[PDB]
């Protein structure tokens, strides 16, 4: 019954608040809609009549998140995984600490941060002594060896 | 929290009658009131938003008004499919609803068809016996059932359930279930359900013999 | 645009409640898309649990401080609720919804609602016995006995037959097991001609039964 970027109150076609800004009070026949900015850690990404700004995403260090792009009054924080942490989904929503590779297995491919340590059976003639996310299968040196001992 | 008080909380009304329900807010909520209709076993259905804007798809007999502290929902000609509970809610602060206003349809008096059903055989193998009496399509809701086993007034071994008012014909129906062991069920022969209702001139009694 | 709630209909005291709301017919990614959780104890009023913007930003009823987690999964087009340390007080029909213009409302559309019962008692499937017609119009039915938890679903002739049907509210027996009947009136001259089957679904116990009702 009205235009885009407007809403209908009391048969009055009121303006919505622009992105960046939240509704403080509705228009009247004599007053425009009253909008104020969102605080530093909040945002509002649409033409709105929302009274509480969305909180920016917290990039929690305790879930392997760190800030990538910082929030604005119009846009959310974007997070990403810290070094040492990879995405649990191809839609990186939370981060798992890079897995390591137990003895008798070596390292095919080191963790990306959008992918986990890829891990390979140490073939006959090769061993891994310990568990790390880095060290690979090594040969037995010349003086028995096992998948895990020289 | 903002409290919303609806007046009244319950009402009987006739088809064609005009019904107004009010919603008083404990504080000003500007125009941010909505009204919902809930039919039994169904979710609330938006009727009205921003106090007076009627939701697309909803009939025009429904209208909204008010501002600040006092709101009204008005139904300008109650049809039978309007039986429901009506709720206002505010979204000026963190959401709160009122207690609801139940709307019953007043209609002509209408007598129950009464039926009675014996235990099924499979149930008796199981060792218990449920005898069921059905009061179908009656008005008003007020009704007495009574269980007589070989003319003995039964007491405290029955339970009843009642349908929500029908959306078309504004009737209620009732089930009474007499429960007793297979043991007692076989000690007796004549099983009677007696029904007393405003639309009956004398109690109606249906019954069966085991056989 | 529709919403469906999914979760368990039975849950013990102190366990955590986990519900999920699935959105079809529209994407949760659109600007302005919020989700919300409302609930309603049986035969009582409505309480808002919380709302969430697709961003993940969220508000919730202060009356559930430190108990409510609400999450959004853009990828699967779902949003969720966790209610920790549940009590009989949280038995209710839980509804997911779309807060339309802000966190606080209004709410449109809703989902069907999923009942959650908080109880120590074990799940259990119904016995279904016919309510046999004897002798205008006749009445027949099915008695659905000794089940827990609620609800049970009764149709007739796979949906074919809706006229004249009354499924009564379940009644709770001494045993702490529910019981209802579904009945229907039909023309007497149908009795030995039409076939009358009642279809009972108790999802909590994984029982679907179809009982055929004959003149005894």
């Amino acid at each position: 019954a009205c235009r885009e970027k407007q809403y209908l109150i009391n048969s009055q076609c009121c303006s919505l608040c622009q992105p960046g800004q939240k509704l403080v009070s509705d228009c009247t026949e004599f007053t425009e809609t009253e909008c104020l900015p969102c605080g530093e850690s909040e945002f509002l990404d649409t033409w709105n009549r929302e009274t509480h700004c969305h909180q920016h995403k917290y990039c929690d260090p305790n879930l392997g998140l760190r800030v990538q792009q910082k929030g604005t009054s119009e846009t959310d924080t974007i997070c990403t995984c810290e070094e040492g942490w990879h995405c649990t989904s191809e839609a990186c929503e939370s981060c798992v600490l890079h897995r390591s590779c137990s003895p008798g297995f070596g390292v095919k491919q080191i963790a990306t941060g959008v992918s986990d340590t890829i891990c390979e059976p140490c073939p006959v003639g090769f061993f891994s002594n310990v568990s790390s996310a880095f060290e690979k299968c090594h040969p037995w040196t010349s003086c028995a060896g096992t998948n895990k001992t020289d | 929290a903002i409290q919303l008080t609806q007046s009244p909380s319950s009402l009987s009304a006739s088809v064609g009658d005009r019904v107004t329900i009010t919603c008083r807010a404990s504080q000003g909520i500007s125009s941010a009131l909505a009204w919902y209709q809930q039919k039994p076993g169904k979710a609330p259905k938006l009727l009205i938003y921003d106090a007076s804007n009627l939701e697309s798809g909803v009939p025009s007999r429904f209208s909204g008004s008010g501002s600040g502290t006092d709101f009204t929902l008005t139904i300008s000609s109650l049809q039978p499919e309007d039986f429901a509970t009506y709720y206002c809610q505010q979204f000026n602060s963190y959401p709160t609803f009122g207690q609801g206003t139940k709307v019953e349809i007043k209609r002509t008096v209408a007598a129950p068809s009464v039926f009675i059903f014996p235990p099924s055989d499979e149930q008796l193998k199981s060792g218990t016996a449920s005898v069921v009496c059905l009061l179908n399509n009656f008005y008003p809701r007020e009704a007495k059932v009574q269980w007589k086993v070989d003319n003995a007034l039964q007491s405290g071994n029955s339970q009843e359930s009642v349908t929500e008012q029908d959306s078309k014909d504004s009737t209620y129906s009732l089930s009474s279930t007499l429960t007793l062991s297979k043991a007692d069920y076989e000690k007796h022969k004549v099983y009677a359900c007696e029904v007393t209702h405003q639309g009956l001139s004398s109690p109606v009694t249906k019954s069966f013999n085991r056989g | 645009l529709q919403l469906q709630e999914s979760g368990p209909g039975l849950l013990k005291p102190s366990e955590t409640l986990s519900l999920t709301c699935t959105v079809s017919g529209g994407s949760i990614s659109s600007p302005g898309y919020y989700g919300g959780w409302i609930r309603q104890p049986p035969g009582k009023g409505l309480e808002w649990i919380g709302s969430i913007y697709k961003s993940g930003s969220t508000y919730h009823n202060p009356s559930l401080k430190s108990r409510v987690t609400i999450s959004v999964d853009t990828s699967k087009n779902q949003f969720s609720l966790k209610l920790s340390s549940v009590t009989a007080a949280d038995t209710a029909v839980y509804y997911c919804t779309r807060p339309v213009v802000r966190y606080f409302g209004w709410f449109d559309p809703w989902g069907q609602g999923t009942l959650v019962t908080v109880s120590s008692a074990s799940t259990k499937g119904p016995s279904v016995f016919p309510l046999a017609p004897s002798s205008g119009t006749a009445a027949l039915g099915c008695l659905v006995k000794d089940y827990f938890p609620e609800p049970v679903t009764v149709s007739w002739n796979s949906g074919a037959l809706t006229s004249g049907v009354h499924t009564f509210p379940a009644v709770l027996q001494s045993s702490g097991l529910y019981s209802l009947s579904s009945v229907v009136t039909v023309p007497s001259s149908s009795l030995g001609t039409q076939t009358y089957i009642c279809n009972v679904n108790h999802k909590p116990s994984n029982t679907k039964v179809d009982k055929k009702v004959e003149p005894k």
